[PDB]
RNA sequence: GAGCUAGCCCUGGCCAGGGUGAAGCUGGGGUGAGACCCAGUGGAGGCCCGAACCGGUGGGGGAUGCAAACCCCUCGGAUGA
RNA sequence: GAAUGCCGGCAUGAGUAACGAUAAAGAGGGUGAGAAUCCCUCUCGCCGUAAGCCCAAGGGUUCCUACGCAAUGGUCGUCAGCGUAGGGUUAGGCGGGACCUAAGGUGAAGCCGAAAGGCGUAGCCGAAGGGCAGCCGGUUAAUAUUCCGGCCCUUCCCGCAGGUGCGAUGGGGGGACGCUCUAGGCUAGGGGGACCGGAGCCAUGGACGAGCCCGGCCAGAAGCGCAGGGUGGGAGGUAGGCAAAUCCGCCUCCCAACAAGCUCUGCGUGGUGGGGAAGCCCGGGUGACAACCCCCCGAAGCCAGGGAGCCAAGAAAAGCCUCUAAGCACAACCUGCGGGAACCCGUACCGCAAACCGACACAGGUGGGCGGGUGCAAGAGCACUCAGGCGCGCGGGAGAACCCUCGCCAAGGAACUCUGCAAGUUGGCCCCGUAACUUCGGGAGAAGGGGUGCUCCCUGGGGUGAUGAGCCCCGGGGAGCCGCAGUGAACAGGCUCUGGCGACUGUUUACCAAAAACACAGCUCUCUGCGAACUCGUAAGAGGAGGUAUAGGGAGCGACGCUUGCCCGGUGCCGGAAGGUCAAGGGGAGGGGUGCAAGCCCCGAACCGAAGCCCCGGUGAACGGCGGCCGUAACUAUAACGGUCCUAAGGUAGCGAAAUUCCUUGUCGGGUAAGUUCCGACCUGCACGAAAAGCGUAACGACCGGAGCGCUGUCUCGGCGAGGGACCCGGUGAAAUUGAACUGGCCGUGAAGAUGCGGCCUACCCGUGGCAGGACGAAAAGACCCCGUGGAGCUUUACUGCAGCC
RNA sequence: CGAUGUCGGCUCGUCGCAUCCUGGGGCUGAAGAAGGUCCCAAGGGUUGGGCUGUUCGCCCAUUAAAGCGGCACGCGAGCUG
RNA sequence: UGGGAGAGGGUGGUGGAAUUCCCGGAGUAGCGGUGAAAUGCGCAGAUACCGGGAGGAACGCCGAUGGCGAAGGCAGCCACCUGGUCCACCCGUGACGCUGAGGCGCGAAAGCGUGGGGAGCAAACCGGAUUAGAUACCCGGGUAGUCCACGCCCUAAACG
RNA sequence: CCGAGGGUAGGGCCCGUGACUGGGGCGAAGUCGUAACAAGGUAGCUGUACCGGAAGGUGCGGCUGGAU
RNA sequence: CGCGGGGUGGAGCAGCCUGGUAGCUCGUCGGGCUCAUAACCCGAAGGUCGUCGGUUCAAAUCCGGCCCCCGCAACCA
């Protein structure tokens, strides 16, 4: 059937990308959150 | 006078229209139309403030003149009489000998071809827009304002009318549709006659899909609904309500009464409601 | 987190073919004028049969499956909420 | 040494299940260490509204070529979407940007919120919508509307020429719009040709033929031709289009008017440039100087912004045109022409799938366009096929049980069973024919029947063209032929009678319930006078609604027909300026403390003092409620009638063993040979009853009952056959489970059901195909049930708060 | 209670005997035929339907007869539901 | 041709008396109702009085024993439209007549449908009395209905 | 070919019969009231509507075939 | 052998709680009015309180048993 992940590339990038993450502070805190861990990847790669 | 259909489907059988017999220009002036945003109910948070609306049929707002004495002395022609799916009554268009052309809400027996007028001068003909204390006594209104340069806001639906009672100082006294007697100022405008359209009442819907035609949404009981939902939610079975009648909200809605009591408008109500 | 889902908003798209024959209009009869009847024309409808499409009624299979809801036969809607 | 412990390693089940659609394979010849599996050939079979083709999304080198084979690939591997390496994506015109707006988003002005932040006009952003200029062919191993070739076109800059009051983010026009139906003319696409071109072919009994087979086009600027779209002209006045305005709007005259003209498209033709088959011979080369013509069918596409009807009344903004203002008229703009200038990103490949979403090369899921021919009435249905693409990445044998899908069956024909579940039957089209009932539409495809192929003969009307032939579409009559059978294959209703419930079409528990449930048009009550009520929010602000009582909210009932009785004492709600009670506050009789005193400080009676409650009323389509005991009629029985107790009033009409009846398979009638069900009745209704509506009701229902006809493997009662598995061999090779095991029957015993103890009996060692009685077999720390001063959802006249309202 | 699946049907049986039938008996208020009642006896047999989920029970038509009960109310790693 | 009388009919207007309700003043101990009463209403200010306002229905005197119409029926007043009828003249047509199975039209009240209206009245219903009872007569209330528009129904002691 | 009739399928009318049910008629001496006849003790009758154990009552309209 | 409530002139009801006290309507009987009957009017009688046992000076009353009557409950699988 239909599954959950239906992969769409403006969706990904308005959603969970950087811009959309420094325009609230919940969305800076998750940045500055994985600037701390270290992460290799602060957001989705997305090709646009 | 409403059309019937045959019963050659279920719904044809109650299923009736509008005779349409009084319009005579089918698509409206277009400088005087604009896009009518849908709700759907939903308000500037994306919520839900008014249940069971959506998915009815495209619109375009058309401008209706609610002022008038915008132009007072200038008459003008009633070029046509016009549908509009915002409103329960007709439209008529008007061309000014300024040039100008406007929309006003139809009156009972207007014609095409008719001039008519707004202001202290004019005549008491149906059309023609006055101050209220400008009307004789007992004169059948319409397109009322309640308070002066406001504009029209009482009597505006396909059939109603005030019709003036009395006067009082600077107010006159006001019959409104639904019974009550009110004073409103003297400077307001209203217009001679009664709105068109009145058979508006007798027409039955006949199906579901029209009520869907008209953005209105399938209404759900509480009674059909749990106790998380709704007061009269649960039992076992059917059930009677079980308690007061009440609102998803908790107030009851059997003759609790909700005006605001200290209003200001109070000062100027002077018997409440009709039937 | 509404890329699943539920509702609404905006903007697009899709619905083989066949069948039934509402109003109206015309003509004819009727009458004081009518209502109305007849025939033709017309092409209405949460109309009918039925693919696409949307569903999931009954039975069987499957049951460490092809599949964490599938397969076959059958069945519902298909210009409309 | 135990924690259904944690981590890791290795066992067991086991050479077992499986190896992923039953579309299907066989040989020859290559290659190579190695071949059912890679390459070539011929043969077979499968898809063909797709299993072919082209876009979009998503994926991100998977594309091409060389070289490989450890792993990946359910086997194999020489192959590969795998490994290494090299190569490959080319644009002013296609798509997106340098253009426009839509929901929405952001947001100078402004508003609001402890902080973070929430709003908000304009403006900005935002597309798969609007707008804007490229078509045919060739080329590469791999790109092409991108390179090349031919013919076209767009914008910007500069210049020249003619022209004109030029000039805009400002005014106006336009852009600009629905659903159904549909005209005329074309085009795409297709069928036929006795004509045109073509390598050839005569087979096996016949055919040298008007024979067979193949192919007979594509693009194209100006012009011209056809068909359509769009559009009145002139003048006078003018206060309106937030300045102006010669524009637009409005009014008046004149002229025009199905027209014409002007303007814009489509189609045709059109200089020119292309393409061009079967076969044969090794993707090529020939055919070939290829021919490139006639007729018919014909779009849902095109002209188009076409037409008509209808109600539910159908985006915006730019480009474009026009008007003028600041200005400026050495300018500037329009037109024609010439030269120059024209940037950024995408382009490979997969793309109904082995490259996307499903952990897999997964029988699932994925939007748009094209989708040939023949026949079957039509069609995107069905069968067979073209182009094209495949045989599904384990095979070879065997021909047990058993399972799965499938075929047939003597006689019977529902006797099966909870139930005709399942499977038969029926089945398209044409004609005849068709009941109760009904809301007059329906019921209706009712039921029930007859016809259907082929041949010859005569003939009626259409479309084309010409009015004719030819072609194409609808028919009619007559005579005949063959078979078991003529919708000979494939696709394609079993019917009827009668009850319950729901009017109806719809909706729903994604993934055990599709229903009688939700919804629904309709009916009633009630709130709401507009800064509405109501909803969301602390607020600002929004929805309501750019609505206005024929409207909006809330609640119940649920098409329609005939109807909806009685109770207002109790609870809710509505009304009540009196009275009773009632907090803060007012008042301050009178008490107190302290001081030398002046003072400072505390307590405090009467009394004045809201809403709420009490009290007085009204109110049922408001929450709700609608009796008991005894007596009585000239046979009996039963009581129209009486007596009396209580209540706020004692169930009305209709209906009733019911989706409700306990006793109950009540009793009687019907149906059957027989009827705990069904239908009709009766009424001592355990425990119907009138908008949590009462009683009916045509039509409707994948609802739930009962019966009958048809017909059947459901059954008596089973038999045979087919394929895919099961079995054998070669290849690959899991699983839950498992204290260890050297693991028999009885009668006893035992924590009460023993392979394991006692006594007897029986029993050589080890497998393989089968069956399921035991291992209190596996699976899931029982959901039932209790317990815990465990948890959560829901309620209310439980408690105590809070929002909200007064 | 870190699970012993729980009615009835179907299928497949197997045991008890307090025997329904068939066989052998005694007593009879046994004339004959037919019964009644106790005794011996478990070898074999013990039907097809209507109704209901039903076990049972009633009913129809037969029969030599239409027995009762046990096996986790025998039997769901055998099916049904 | 000229004339006349009339609640004949349809539409649209409009006048005053009265009942009820609402507001204001004044005012106080009852009012109402009956055969007698009670229910009911009234110190929360009723009744009775004055002034103001709203709404509906019926039209006093004229009025008659009268008039009009085929019947049912029709009554303030004004205007429009429209019917029937009588009379005078003896002018025109020249039997063009009478009745009438069918048909068609009209048709009091009550009643029905969809809207509107609703003061008074009043089936049903409620309460008070009466009574053996009182599902009545009498009293206090009271919904349909009575009224308008449209559409039905088609009855009668529709009678002279 | 036609054809008695035989079969299948669906209609129409008539008759007899049916659990139960509706009113009707009749029946020397039942029960309950007292509606009507006199002003029958509320004049009656009427069409219609609603209601009530039952006659009946009430409303709206009509008739005198009503009395004083 | 569940929890309720009840039993009293002929009928239906009070009295019970809270001991001394039996009451209301109808019916029944006698008298009236009437031609008569009903209605009506005037008077009367009839209950040892279901039964037995205890407490008590004393029991319809309070407690206990036995009898009878009506009512509500009977659930989880
Ligand atoms: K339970
Ligand atoms: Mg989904
Ligand atoms: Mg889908
Ligand atoms: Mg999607
Ligand atoms: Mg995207
Ligand atoms: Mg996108
Ligand atoms: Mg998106
Ligand atoms: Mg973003
Ligand atoms: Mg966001
Ligand atoms: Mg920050
Ligand atoms: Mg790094
Ligand atoms: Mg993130
Ligand atoms: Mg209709
Ligand atoms: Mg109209
Ligand atoms: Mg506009
Ligand atoms: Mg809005
Ligand atoms: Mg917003
Ligand atoms: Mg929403
Ligand atoms: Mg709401
Ligand atoms: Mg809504
Ligand atoms: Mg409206
Ligand atoms: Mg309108
Ligand atoms: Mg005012
Ligand atoms: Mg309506
Ligand atoms: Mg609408
Ligand atoms: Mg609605
Ligand atoms: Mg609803
Ligand atoms: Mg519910
Ligand atoms: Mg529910
Ligand atoms: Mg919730
Ligand atoms: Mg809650
Ligand atoms: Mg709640
Ligand atoms: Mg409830
Ligand atoms: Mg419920
Ligand atoms: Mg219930
Ligand atoms: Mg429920
Ligand atoms: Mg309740
Ligand atoms: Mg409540
Ligand atoms: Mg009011
Ligand atoms: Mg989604
Ligand atoms: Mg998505
Ligand atoms: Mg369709
Ligand atoms: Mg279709
Ligand atoms: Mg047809
Ligand atoms: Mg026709
Ligand atoms: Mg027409
Ligand atoms: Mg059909
Ligand atoms: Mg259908
Ligand atoms: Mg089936
Ligand atoms: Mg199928
Ligand atoms: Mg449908
Ligand atoms: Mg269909
Ligand atoms: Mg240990
Ligand atoms: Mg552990
Ligand atoms: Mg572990
Ligand atoms: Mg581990
Ligand atoms: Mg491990
Ligand atoms: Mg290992
Ligand atoms: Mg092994
Ligand atoms: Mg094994
Ligand atoms: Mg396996
Ligand atoms: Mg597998
Ligand atoms: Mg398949
Ligand atoms: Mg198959
Ligand atoms: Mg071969
Ligand atoms: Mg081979
Ligand atoms: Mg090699
Ligand atoms: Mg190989
Ligand atoms: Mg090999
Ligand atoms: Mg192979
Ligand atoms: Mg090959
Ligand atoms: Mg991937
Ligand atoms: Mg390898
Ligand atoms: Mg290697
Ligand atoms: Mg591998
Ligand atoms: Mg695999
Ligand atoms: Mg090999
Ligand atoms: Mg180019
Ligand atoms: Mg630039
Ligand atoms: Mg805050
Ligand atoms: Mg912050
Ligand atoms: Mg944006
Ligand atoms: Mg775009
Ligand atoms: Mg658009
Ligand atoms: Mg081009
Ligand atoms: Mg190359
Ligand atoms: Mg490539
Ligand atoms: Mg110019
Ligand atoms: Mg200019
Ligand atoms: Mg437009
Ligand atoms: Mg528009
Ligand atoms: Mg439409
Ligand atoms: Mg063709
Ligand atoms: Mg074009
Ligand atoms: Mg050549
Ligand atoms: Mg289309
Ligand atoms: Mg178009
Ligand atoms: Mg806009
Ligand atoms: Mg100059
Ligand atoms: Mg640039
Ligand atoms: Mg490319
Ligand atoms: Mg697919
Ligand atoms: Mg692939
Ligand atoms: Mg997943
Ligand atoms: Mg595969
Ligand atoms: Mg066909
Ligand atoms: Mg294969
Ligand atoms: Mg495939
Ligand atoms: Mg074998
Ligand atoms: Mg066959
Ligand atoms: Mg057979
Ligand atoms: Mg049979
Ligand atoms: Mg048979
Ligand atoms: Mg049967
Ligand atoms: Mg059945
Ligand atoms: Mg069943
Ligand atoms: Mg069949
Ligand atoms: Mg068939
Ligand atoms: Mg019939
Ligand atoms: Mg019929
Ligand atoms: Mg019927
Ligand atoms: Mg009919
Ligand atoms: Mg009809
Ligand atoms: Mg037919
Ligand atoms: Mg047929
Ligand atoms: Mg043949
Ligand atoms: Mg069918
Ligand atoms: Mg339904
Ligand atoms: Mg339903
Ligand atoms: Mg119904
Ligand atoms: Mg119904
Ligand atoms: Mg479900
Ligand atoms: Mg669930
Ligand atoms: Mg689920
Ligand atoms: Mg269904
Ligand atoms: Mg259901
Ligand atoms: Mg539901
Ligand atoms: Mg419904
Ligand atoms: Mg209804
Ligand atoms: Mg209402
Ligand atoms: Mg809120
Ligand atoms: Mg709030
Ligand atoms: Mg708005
Ligand atoms: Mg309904
Ligand atoms: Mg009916
Ligand atoms: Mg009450
Ligand atoms: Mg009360
Ligand atoms: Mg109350
Ligand atoms: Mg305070
Ligand atoms: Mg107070
Ligand atoms: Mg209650
Ligand atoms: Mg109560
Ligand atoms: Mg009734
Ligand atoms: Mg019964
Ligand atoms: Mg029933
Ligand atoms: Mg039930
Ligand atoms: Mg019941
Ligand atoms: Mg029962
Ligand atoms: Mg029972
Ligand atoms: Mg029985
Ligand atoms: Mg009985
Ligand atoms: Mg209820
Ligand atoms: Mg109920
Ligand atoms: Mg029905
Ligand atoms: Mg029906
Ligand atoms: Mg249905
Ligand atoms: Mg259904
Ligand atoms: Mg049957
Ligand atoms: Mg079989
Ligand atoms: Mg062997
Ligand atoms: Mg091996
Ligand atoms: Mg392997
Ligand atoms: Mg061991
Ligand atoms: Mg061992
Ligand atoms: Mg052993
Ligand atoms: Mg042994
Ligand atoms: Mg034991
Ligand atoms: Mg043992
Ligand atoms: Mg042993
Ligand atoms: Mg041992
Ligand atoms: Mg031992
Ligand atoms: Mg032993
Ligand atoms: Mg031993
Ligand atoms: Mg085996
Ligand atoms: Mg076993
Ligand atoms: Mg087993
Ligand atoms: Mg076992
Ligand atoms: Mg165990
Ligand atoms: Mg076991
Ligand atoms: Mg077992
Ligand atoms: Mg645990
Ligand atoms: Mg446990
Ligand atoms: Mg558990
Ligand atoms: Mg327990
Ligand atoms: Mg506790
Ligand atoms: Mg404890
Ligand atoms: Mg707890
Ligand atoms: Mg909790
Ligand atoms: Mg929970
Ligand atoms: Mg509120
Ligand atoms: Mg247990
Ligand atoms: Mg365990
Ligand atoms: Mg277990
Ligand atoms: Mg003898
Ligand atoms: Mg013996
Ligand atoms: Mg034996
Ligand atoms: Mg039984
Ligand atoms: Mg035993
Ligand atoms: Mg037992
Ligand atoms: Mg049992
Ligand atoms: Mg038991
Ligand atoms: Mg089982
Ligand atoms: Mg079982
Ligand atoms: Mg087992
Ligand atoms: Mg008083
Ligand atoms: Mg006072
Ligand atoms: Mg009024
Ligand atoms: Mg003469
Ligand atoms: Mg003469
Ligand atoms: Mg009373
Ligand atoms: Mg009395
Ligand atoms: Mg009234
Ligand atoms: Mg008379
Ligand atoms: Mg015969
Ligand atoms: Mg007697
Ligand atoms: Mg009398
Ligand atoms: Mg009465
Ligand atoms: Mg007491
Ligand atoms: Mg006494
Ligand atoms: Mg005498
Ligand atoms: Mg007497
Ligand atoms: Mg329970």
């Amino acid at each position: 059937m239909k599954r959950t992940w239906q992969p769409n590339r403006r969706k990904r990038a308005k959603t969970h990308g950087f811009r959309a993450r420094m325009r609230t502070p919940g969305g800076r805190k998750v940045l500055k959150r994985r600037r701390q861990k270290g992460r290799w990847r602060l957001t989705p790669a997305v090709r646009k | 006078a409403v059309k019937k259909f045959k019963p050659y489907t279920p719904s044809r059988r109650f299923m009736t229209v509008a005779d349409f017999s009084e319009i005579t220009k089918t698509e409206p002036e277009k400088s005087l139309v604009k896009p009518l945003k849908k709700t759907g109910g939903r308000n500037n948070q994306g919520r839900i403030t008014v249940r069971f609306r959506g998915g009815g049929h495209k619109r375009l707002y058309r401008i209706i003149d609610f002022k008038r004495w915008d132009k007072v002395g200038i008459p003008a022609k009633v070029a046509a009489i016009e549908y509009d799916p915002n409103r329960s009554a007709r439209i008529a268009l008007l061309h000014y000998v300024d040039g100008e052309k406007r929309y006003i809400i139809a009156p009972d027996g207007l014609q095409v071809g008719q001039q008519v007028v707004a202001g202290p001068d004019a005549p008491i003909q149906v059309g023609n827009a006055l101050p209220l204390r400008f009307i004789p006594v007992g004169t059948v209104v319409h397109a009322v304002e309640l308070e002066p340069k406001k504009g029209a806001k009482l009597a505006r639906a396909a059939g109603t009318s005030a019709q003036i009672q009395g006067r009082e100082g600077d107010y006159v006294i006001l019959r409104l549709p639904s019974g009550e007697l009110r004073k409103v100022h003297g400077e307001c405008y209203a217009t001679v006659g009664a709105v068109g359209n009145a058979d508006h009442k007798n027409i039955v819907l006949g199906k579901a899909g029209r009520s869907r035609w008209l953005g209105r949404r399938p209404h759900v009981r509480g009674a059909a609904m749990n106790p998380v939902d709704h007061p009269h939610g649960g039992g076992e079975g059917r059930a009677p309500r079980g308690r007061p009648p009440a609102s998803p909200w908790g107030w009851q809605t059997k003759g609790l009464k909700t005006r605001k009591r200290r209003k200001p408008s109070s000062r100027f109500i002077i018997a409440r409601r009709k039937k």
